[PDB]
Order: structure tokens, then C-alpha cells, then sequence
């Protein structure tokens, strides 16, 4: 499933701004 | 009066403080450090108690080395100029600010419900109604923050605060910017990024638009409609040009996604001619009274559990750091408007 998908993946925390 | 000279006289009021900023207000020793409710790479958001008062604020705690090791130097300065200028049902506006010999001091009021990131994550998604609750009160937030010529640069649940009552703040400026034309600098929150944005292209507020289509997505599903392991990932799946919703989103939901994740720039919902009409006058927004969510009259839908005033409990716990102050005044020069 996607929610199985997410869920294990390494984006499921706090994800940090980027820039240049 | 029409919604129209609403803002036109917000705008007048925002601009004699954009125009003349505050500037040192107040100073460390007038507040008791409580918690750190956040951190960022080059700083934190702690919880602090106002002595003279007792309020209790959110105080945003930049290191200036740090600042400037990530070029961050303007985009700071923006934060701070735009925050002491607003006013909105949905913005925290800095109540002060300051600066010594190591780090910056942003002073806002403080939102006790925690992240929606947190509840979001934990309850796994939020209902339709619910999400559409939060979704309307970004675009009043948005419709008054474009009406200023700002662009916000940076939605995502991890900056949308809940306040007492369950109604949300829109929170770290850190990407906000004050611009007429087109823009170019590259940043944000790789989910979150427009297409315009990854391929280098100038652009413009309508990148806060395919962001809030990002966030409603996320909101309803529990997920957002692009992830993967790495950003490269991400940003892959944005350009293509496909997004799959779940079965249980409604009719309306998909439609006004497909019209807020819309690589079209001549297409975008909040970027036509009708402006951010086209979202407000949606069918996803039929039973949204907009003037009583600007009011804050609609009952929320959900509110967080509160046993006192400074009550943390809807925060994660994070690692309490010293706030250390040097004795030699650090990249005075760079922020000497600050
Ligand atoms: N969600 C945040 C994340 C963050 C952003 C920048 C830095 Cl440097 C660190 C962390 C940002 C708002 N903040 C917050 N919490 C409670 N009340 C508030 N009133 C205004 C802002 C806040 C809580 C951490
Ligand atoms: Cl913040």
C-alpha cells in the first residue's frame, strides 16, 4: 500500500528546509 | 467593506512598519528560558516566560556564525522585518525583538497545540472537514500575505502551528520575502517544491499555491502526493507531471488538487485572473464560511488537550542546550539592521 510505502520510508520525520 | 479594501488597508498599515522597523525592544534578562519547542540548523524556538508579565511567548533563538555559514544573512533579515510588520488572525507577529553579541531574538506569541506535523503523523490523516478547516485558514493567510507582495515560501505541517483554541498559526518566515517581480533563489521543503522552483525558472507567488495543494494532499491522505527516500527522488516525481489520489478522496478534493498541482502556470488555481477566488468559490469550499473562519467563530474540529498555560505536552522533547553569549560581538556589520 502507498500509506505502507511512506510509512517505511526515511521521510516520515521532521524534514529540514534545503537552499542553494 | 469588500475584502478588497480590507487589504488595501492592511496594506497601509504593514507598510509604516515595513517602512520604519522596530528594532531592540527588549533583552534576554527580561525572560525565564522554559523549553525548546524546535530547532532548525542554525537555531531554536524555545519557550520563555516574560518576567514582567507572566506571558508566556515563543522566543526564536538564531545564531549569527550560523546564520552566515549557510547564507542565510538576507533571508534573516527578511524574517524579521516582514514578522514586525504583519498583523493577521493566523501570524504570530514578533511582540519583540533583539539582538546581542552572539545570536537574534525573535519574540512571538506562542502556540501551546504543538505542530500539526505532530498529530498529523500520530492520528495518521485528518478527515476531509478537518483538513478543509486548517486548508481555509492558509488561504486567508496567503490572500493577506500576497496582497503585502510577500511570498512564504515554506508550508508544511512541521510550520503549522495549533494554537489554544485548535485554529492554526502560520509560522517560520525564515524564506519570506518582500518581491514585485519574479524571484530566483532555490529553496523550501523538497516535498513541497513547485515545478517552476526545481527547474531553475524565476517565479513567483504562485509557488505558495501548489505548496498549499501539497498540504491539503498530505492533510487528507497521510501522506504527501511526492515521496521517496532521497530529494533527487522527490524533485523526479514532481517534474513528470502525475499525481495518484487515494479512493477515499472525494470528487471535489481531486478536482481542486488537480487545479492547485498544476505545472500550468496559466492554469494554477490562485494564479488566473479570478486570483484566490477561483479556491475560495470551489466546490471543496461550499460549506466554508470564510468570514467566520476569519473570525475564529467556527468550532474547530479538533483541539489539543491542555492542563495549563505553559503546558508542553504537545511537543516533542528535544536536547536543552545552553544559550551561550560570547564577549566579543559577532558579525556586527551583517545584521546591524536586525
Ligand atoms: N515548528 C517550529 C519549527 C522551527 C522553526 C525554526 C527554528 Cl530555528 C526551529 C524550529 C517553528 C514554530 N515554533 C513555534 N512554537 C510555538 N509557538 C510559536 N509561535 C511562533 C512560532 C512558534 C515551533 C518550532
Ligand atoms: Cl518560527
Amino acid at each position: 500500500t502507498t500509506y505502507a510505502d511512506f510509512i517505511a520510508s526515511g521521510r516520515t520525520g521532521r524534514r529540514n528546509a534545503i537552499h542553494d | 467593506e469588500s475584502v478588497k479594501e480590507f487589504l488595501a488597508k492592511a496594506k497601509e498599515d504593514f507598510l509604516k512598519k515595513w517602512e520604519n522597523p522596530a528594532q531592540n525592544t527588549a533583552h534576554l534578562d527580561q525572560f525565564e528560558r522554559i523549553k525548546t519547542l524546535g530547532t532548525g540548523s542554525f537555531g531554536r524556538v524555545m519557550l520563555v516566560k516574560h518576567m514582567e508579565t507572566g506571558n508566556h511567548y515563543a522566543m526564536k533563538i538564531l545564531d549569527k556564525q550560523k546564520v552566515v555559514k549557510l547564507k542565510q544573512i538576507e533571508h534573516t533579515l527578511n524574517e524579521k522585518r516582514i514578522l514586525q510588520a504583519v498583523n493577521f488572525p493566523f501570524l504570530t507577529k514578533l511582540e519583540f525583538s533583539f539582538k546581542d553579541n552572539s545570536n537574534l531574538y525573535m519574540v512571538m506569541e506562542y502556540a501551546p497545540g504543538g505542530e500539526m506535523f505532530s498529530h498529523l503523523r500520530r492520528i495518521g490523516r485528518f478527515s476531509e472537514p478537518h483538513a478543509r478547516f486548517y486548508a481555509a485558514q492558509i488561504v486567508l493567510t496567503f490572500e493577506y500575505l500576497h496582497s503585502l507582495d510577500l511570498i512564504y515560501r515554506d508550508l508544511k505541517p512541521e510550520n503549522l502551528m495549533i494554537d489554544q483554541q485548535g485554529y492554526i498559526k502560520v509560522t517560520d518566515f525564515g524564506f519570506a520575502k518582500r518581491v514585485k517581480g519574479r524571484t530566483w533563489t532555490l529553496c523550501g521543503t523538497p516535498e513541497y517544491l513547485a515545478p517552476e522552483i526545481i527547474l531553475s525558472k524565476g517565479y513567483n507567488k504562485a509557488v505558495d499555491w501548489w505548496a498549499l495543494g501539497v498540504l491539503i494532499y498530505e492533510m487528507a491522505a497521510g501522506y504527501p502526493p511526492f515521496f521517496a527516500d532521497q530529494p533527487i527522488q522527490i524533485y523526479e516525481k514532481i517534474v513528470s507531471g502525475k499525481v495518484r489520489f487515494p479512493s477515499h478522496f472525494s470528487s471535489d478534493l481531486k478536482d481542486l488538487l488537480r487545479n492547485l498541482l498544476q505545472v500550468d502556470l496559466t492554469k494554477r488555481f490562485g494564479n488566473l485572473k479570478n486570483g484566490v477566488n477561483d479556491i475560495k468559490n470551489h466546490k471543496w469550499f461550499a460549506t466554508t464560511d470564510w468570514i467566520a473562519i476569519y473570525q475564529r467563530k467556527v468550532e474547530a474540529p479538533f483541539i489539543p488537550k491542555f492542563k495549563g498555560p505553559g503546558d508542553t505536552s504537545n511537543f516533542d522533547d528535544y536536547e536543552e542546550e545552553e544559550i551561550r553569549v560570547s564577549i566579543n560581538e559577532k558579525c556586527g556589520k551583517e545584521f546591524s539592521e536586525f
